[PDB]
């Protein structure tokens, strides 16, 4: 889960 | 003159009916003996969250009512208990529960000292036991829990019509075995009437006084610590009213009495004429056996 | 109609004969009723039972004889009280102390700080229930004097495949430091090193922002991640969030395995993922996190 | 109070006692059997009829008069 | 119940  | 005939009839008619009734009973009892060649079983996986008691557990996140493992003190080994996490903010450790007459409560001193019955059963399908059973936590444990710090008591009941009432107690303690599990309660309130402190509501003076539980020692049918000074061994309260309780002379409340199906019952049914049966005189009188009766505790704030 | 008086003599006796007979049958029935009683004193037998062998951890217990997996009470050195745990004991004297298990999505992993601190879910002797042992306990087990631990992660897809990932010197800090995760190094494993981060090909710093070594535990009600937003809240879990993750073993349990963006409430991947082994949109079917003394993992 | 009348005076007393004695054993057995439900594999499903007993107890009195 |  790479958040912006 | 012609009375002897109609008399020998009604006598012959009944003695042959009773003969049948006996036949039915030996049938039923013989069938039950067979079913008892194997036990009932449960499978209660243990919740991770644990604590000294239910109040700590709810504060630790366990927000559902089910069987939990608690450890009041490092000395004692962890033991199972049913936690009511829904009634009045939860955190209530169940020490006594009645609801279906599935468990026998007329036991000796030792079973009452160690505890007995079923703490919890499976929630139809689930792997945990979210339903409580009928049980008595055990005097040694109850005494240790109450002596940990101020403890309040919550007694609950329900008639066979569905009506509910409760007797609260802001202070509750039970001394250890060496002190015959002496009981002390105070700071009452509720809709069922203070039967443990005041005694039988519908009684006067001496009569109402001899039914006060507060301050009484615990008695079982094989251990008389009642407030009844008798000479006849059959006149002990526990032997008469059923199970183990803080019997005085004898009671205004009998939470651990025999479970009468239907509620209504009368002296002609009672094994000793006495008023055994899950009684709480101050609410429904002496001849009504509740359908639900439970006792729970929690640290007092 | 009306028996003769001579009949009276006989009738009187008949009644007495059965009356007394009825009486005897009763004296006998009550006897049987008393024998029935001794048969109804015991409670239902509980299938789930806890073994008597206790020790500082599951490995310690196994070194003490314990041979089969199930529930045991352990009590690490610095622990106030003992606590129940599940021990996986193989045929080589290895005692693993499992602390996280997923396998059916029966347990809701969207818990708060305290819940993740004290633990939740259920322990089963057969090792078939989901749970989170609890951060404090995990901290106590992995930080005992001189005993260096190792973490083994086990995944299993819905096709039947399984993979693992090992980490040397596994360790979880105290609550004062938000139960920080730290490990000396990836010990190898077909599941792939996900704690090292993953290159989701979206940034120049590739790996970095989704690495876990050194991250503090985070929950929706207690944010300690490296993101202005709230990883724990958006992904609905309790985990060592970064910005946000490459491994998400406490994520939402997606039935089937293949979930999509549309499945997520917010929009980001919140399933039980582990990028070095499956796409971020593939939620594992089973998952297990267990620890054991490092000297035990084949030296 | 004749020879036969005495024999029947007692027979009424005895049956009035057995009636009570049974009416109770009937209840005792119902509670006992039920109290095995939490211990044994199962508890014999049953229902107690007191009416039959009560109907007879009022019946006995009708002839004791 | 009492035992007066
Ligand atoms: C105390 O109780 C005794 C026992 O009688 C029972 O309790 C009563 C309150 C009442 O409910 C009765 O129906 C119960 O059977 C009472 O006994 C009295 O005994 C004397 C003979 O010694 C008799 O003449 C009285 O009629 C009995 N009481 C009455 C008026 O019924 C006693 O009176 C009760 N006293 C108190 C403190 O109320
Ligand atoms: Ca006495
Ligand atoms: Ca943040």
């Amino acid at each position: 889960g790479p958040r912006p | 003159n012609s009375n002897i005939p109609t008399n020998l009839r009604v006598l012959r008619s009944i003695l042959e009916n009773l003969r049948s009734k006996i036949q039915k009973l030996e049938s039923d009892v013989s069938a039950q003996m067979e079913y008892c060649r194997t036990p009932c079983t449960v499978s209660c996986n243990i919740p991770v969250v644990s604590g000294k008691e239910c109040e700590e557990i709810i504060r630790k996140g366990g927000e559902t009512s089910e069987m939990y493992l608690i450890q009041p003190d490092s000395s004692v080994k962890p033991y199972r208990v049913y936690c009511d996490m829904n009634t009045e903010n939860g955190g209530w450790t169940v020490i006594q529960n009645r609801q279906d007459g599935s468990v026998d409560f007329g036991r000796k001193w030792d079973p009452y000292k160690q505890g007995f019955g079923n703490v919890a059963t499976n929630t139809d399908g689930k792997n945990y036991c979210g339903l409580p059973g009928e049980y008595w936590l055990g005097n040694d444990k109850i005494s240790q829990l109450t002596r940990m710090g101020p403890t309040e008591l919550l007694i609950e009941m329900e008639d066979w019509k569905g009506d509910k009432v409760k007797a609260h107690y802001g202070g509750f303690t039970v001394q250890n075995e060496a002190n015959k599990y002496q009981i002390s309660v105070n700071k009452y309130r509720g809709t069922a009437g203070n039967a443990l402190m005041d005694g039988a509501s519908q009684l006067m003076g001496e009569n109402r006084t001899m039914t006060i539980h507060n301050g009484m020692f615990f008695s079982t049918y094989d251990r008389d610590n009642d407030g009844w000074l008798t000479s006849d061994p059959r006149k002990q309260c526990s032997k008469e009213d059923g199970g183990g309780w803080w019997y005085n002379r004898c009671h205004a409340a009998n939470p651990n009495g025999r479970y009468y199906w239907g509620g209504q019952y009368t002296w002609d049914m009672a094994k000793h004429g006495t008023d055994d049966g899950v009684v709480w005189m101050n609410w429904k009188g002496s001849w009504y056996s509740m359908r639900k009766m439970s006792m729970k505790i929690r640290p007092f704030f | 109609y009306e028996a003769s008086i001579l009949t009276h003599d006989s009738s009187i006796r008949y009644l007495q004969e059965i009356y007394n007979s009825n009486n005897q049958k009763i004296v006998n029935l009550k006897e049987k009723v008393a024998q029935l009683e001794a048969q109804c004193q015991e409670p239902c037998k509980d299938t789930v039972q806890i073994h008597d062998i206790t020790g500082k951890d599951c490995q310690d217990i196994a070194n003490k004889g314990a041979k089969q997996s199930g529930l045991y009470f352990i009590k690490p050195l610095k622990a106030n009280q003992q606590f129940l745990v599940y021990c996986e004991i193989d045929g080589s004297g290895n005692g693993w102390t499992v602390f996280q298990k997923r396998l059916d999505g029966s347990v809701d992993f969207k818990k708060n700080w305290i819940q993740y601190k004290e633990g939740f879910g259920h322990l089963s002797p057969t090792g078939t229930t989901e749970f989170w042992l609890g951060n404090e306990k995990i901290h106590l087990i992995s930080t005992q004097s001189a005993i260096p631990y190792a973490l083994r992660v086990e995944l299993e897809d819905w096709n039947g495949r399984t993979s693992t990932a090992d980490y040397a010197m596994f360790k979880v800090g105290p609550e004062a430091d938000k139960y920080r995760l730290t490990y000396a190094y990836f010990a190898g494993g077909d599941a792939g090193d996900a704690f090292d981060g993953f290159d989701f090909g979206d940034a120049p710093s590739a790996k970095f922002f989704t690495s876990h070594n050194g991250m503090q535990f985070s929950t929706w009600d207690n944010d300690n991640d490296k993101f202005e937003g709230n990883c724990a809240e958006q992904d609905g879990s309790g985990w060592w969030m970064n910005k946000c993750h490459a491994g998400h073993l406490n994520g939402v349990y997606y039935q089937g395995g293949t979930y999509s963006k549309a499945s997520t409430p917010n929009g980001y991947d919140n399933g039980i993922i582990w990028a070095t082994w499956k796409t971020r949109w593939y939620s594992m079917k089973k998952t297990t996190m267990k620890i054991i003394p490092f000297n035990r993992l084949t030296i | 109070v004749i020879e036969k009348v005495q024999h029947i005076q007692l027979l009424q007393k005895n049956v009035r006692a057995q009636l009570v004695d049974m009416k109770r054993l009937e209840v005792d057995i119902d509670i006992k059997i039920r109290s095995c439900r939490g211990s044994c594999s199962r508890a014999l499903a049953r229902e107690v009829d007191l009416k039959d007993y009560e109907d007879q107890q009022k019946q006995l009195e009708q002839v004791i008069a």
